């Protein structure tokens, strides 16, 4: 609670109600649910000061000029005393409802509401940001080429990264012309390399004459066929003499 | 230099004294004073040097931006500033302190509406290029060079002819100095912009003569001879 | 917001609109007299003042950046009124506004430099 210090850098038994009075909360509960409220941190700290101030208040609790006379409406009984009627004779208004009754004459013949008042009769620097004439770019020819042909006068004149690329990149092309290997077609090809189905024959003989990557793809196909429980690999018993002596026997 | 190092407070009266006495001395004396202040920066260190950085040079260049060209002292100010721009290559780290000096004051000088103060800003800018910040990463390197690219693009797209001419001579110096550094797409775009349009500017003849003042010192570029041809 | 939209035609007329609205905004009387039980009321008044002025700053700064960008693009002469008003915004707060203007970019350095010029 850094704000608790920051309240103390200036200088529990209470119920605080959030929102509009719907919720009821105790101070230790209220201050700590608001410390994780749905606002930006600047807005959250703002709400937190407003809580501290509202709680602290409850703890502490326990020239004119003269007025123009025409701005005043006249008395009602006076307006009853002088009513104005119509051509039909019905009373339409009062005489005090209109201001020419309150007009005051002048010796010139003028009329005013208020007779009280005035009666009519070398190291200085350039100022920045001054736009001047900017002549814009215009495109055209200032030039003339006359082909007059296809006349002179005398008197007028008289007066190992590279090694790494070289070693590895041909192997990359060699992988690009590797034979395309599909597991089912290679498995059928290795089965067809045998004289007959479920016949023992040396698999090293069947891959003899193939290149090294094709031999490795063939043994990978043999390993896949063995691991799928379909084809049985028959090797010599032991560790090191089992090499190149496997044989595929297509059971299922 | 050690009188400058002796008292930090006396430096402002020194600044007033050299403000009072720029008019008397000659051009060689101005570049001599510029050598004095270069070595004065070099010997200085610490908070006195920081106060000198916040005191002397920025006020001189602020004046040289804002002094009229009618004043003969204005010539002295930008010639000693050009000496400083020449000496920034000699010592490493000078580019960074002038970058941190010119981070406030170069940028609004670029968009100075007054043609004369923007012309002085372009005059300092074209020798200011390239500007380097050591700690920044490669993203920020590419961003700041592209910022300088669009800045020189806008400065060559100026409506005033003399600001255009100064920009032409500046990018001629840029393409002479470090054509190997810029990407070729940017180089081809800028050369096509300054050749297809700029040669036929009928508003002013001497801007085309400024292009002519530019053309011998680009011809040292050996690789771009078919491209210019 | 209507200014920073750019849908308005920005011209010398709009230069006068922007500029005299800047000295509307830079008026002394636009701030409350409260910051210019009763001591507690003064305390909560100035805490309300900090939170409203920081809300005002976080609202204004994006649209200020947009309007100043299009304003310097048009070379509108109200930019001196821009750097007038924004610096009294800067003498509101000295260091935390430098942090919020370090969140913002390419405006603060010229502001400390003019503030140093004002001292």
């Amino acid at each position: 609670q850094p704000i608790r210090d920051l309240t103390k850098n200036w200088e529990d038994q209470i119920c605080i109600s959030f929102d509009e009075g719907k919720t009821t909360m105790n101070f230790i509960e209220a201050a700590l649910l608001i410390q994780g409220s749905a606002c930006v941190y600047s807005k959250k700290v703002e709400y937190l000061y407003s809580l501290v101030y509202q709680a602290l208040d409850f703890i502490s609790g326990k020239i004119i000029p003269l007025l123009p006379m025409a701005l005043v409406a006249p008395d009602e009984m006076e307006k009853n005393n002088n009513p104005l009627y119509s051509r039909q004779g019905e009373v339409l208004a009062s005489r005090k409802d209109f201001r020419m009754n309150t007009c005051v004459p002048h010796p010139r013949g003028a009329f005013m509401l208020e007779p009280e008042g005035m009666s009519p009769m070398p190291w200085q620097s350039l100022d920045p940001f001054d736009s001047l004439e900017s002549k814009p770019f215009k495109k055209g020819r200032p030039y003339s080429v006359p082909p007059c042909v296809e006349l002179q006068d005398f008197h007028q004149w008289y007066l190992r990264i590279r090694d790494w690329e070289d070693t590895v990149q041909p192997l990359l092309q060699e992988q690009e012309q590797h034979v395309p290997f599909d597991i089912h077609t290679y498995g059928d090809q290795l089965v067809s390399r045998f004289p007959q189905l479920n016949e023992w024959c040396p698999f090293a003989e069947l891959v003899a004459g193939q290149p090294a990557f094709e031999v490795c793809r063939s043994m990978l196909a043999s390993l896949q066929l063995a691991n799928d429980y379909t084809v049985e690999i028959t090797q010599q018993p032991g560790l090191e003499m089992a090499v190149d002596t496997m044989s595929l026997r297509l059971l299922t | 230099s050690c009188l400058f190092n002796w008292n930090i407070n006396f430096i402002k009266m020194i600044h007033g004294t050299i403000k009072n006495q720029l008019q008397g001395l000659q051009k060689s004396l101005m570049v001599y004073i510029a050598e004095i202040y270069f070595r004065a920066w070099k010997k200085a260190s610490g908070k006195i040097l920081e106060a000198i950085e916040n005191d002397c040079i920025q006020d001189f260049m602020f004046h040289g931006i804002h002094l009229p060209r009618r004043s003969p002292v204005h010539s002295k100010v930008r010639e000693v500033l050009s000496y400083f721009h020449h000496q920034k290559k000699v010592r490493q780290g000078v580019e960074e302190m002038l970058y941190r000096l010119y981070k406030p004051i170069l940028w609004r000088g670029l968009k100075a509406r007054n043609s004369e103060v923007r012309s002085n800003a372009a005059l300092l800018f074209v020798e200011a290029f390239p500007i380097r910040d050591p700690n920044l990463h490669a993203i920020e390197m590419d961003s700041e060079i592209q910022k300088q690219f669009e800045e020189l693009y806008s400065l060559l797209e100026d409506p005033y002819p003399m600001v255009r001419s100064t920009g032409i001579l500046g990018v001629c110096k840029i393409t002479s100095k470090y054509w190997e550094m810029m990407p070729p797409t940017i180089l081809i775009d800028l050369l096509k912009k300054v050749t297809g349009e700029l040669a036929f500017d009928t508003s002013s003849a001497d801007v085309r003569c400024s292009v002519f003042k530019c053309l011998p010192m680009i011809l040292d570029n050996k690789l771009s001879h078919p491209l210019l041809e | 917001a209507c200014f920073a939209d750019g849908i308005l035609p920005l011209d010398l007329d709009a230069s006068e609109l922007l500029s005299d609205t800047f000295e509307v905004l830079s008026s002394k009387e636009i701030k409350l007299l409260a910051m210019r039980n009763v001591v507690m009321q003064e305390a909560q008044k100035k805490l309300i003042s900090q939170v409203q002025k920081r809300n005002f700053i976080e609202n204004i700064i994006p649209i200020i950046i947009s309007l100043k960008t299009v304003l310097e693009k048009n070379k509108i002469p109200a930019l001196r009124e821009l750097m007038h008003y924004l610096r009294e915004v800067m003498q509101d707060y000295r260091d935390e506004l430098k942090d919020f203007f370090a969140v913002d970019k390419q405006l603060a350095s010229e502001l400390e430099y003019d503030m140093k010029k004002y001292q």
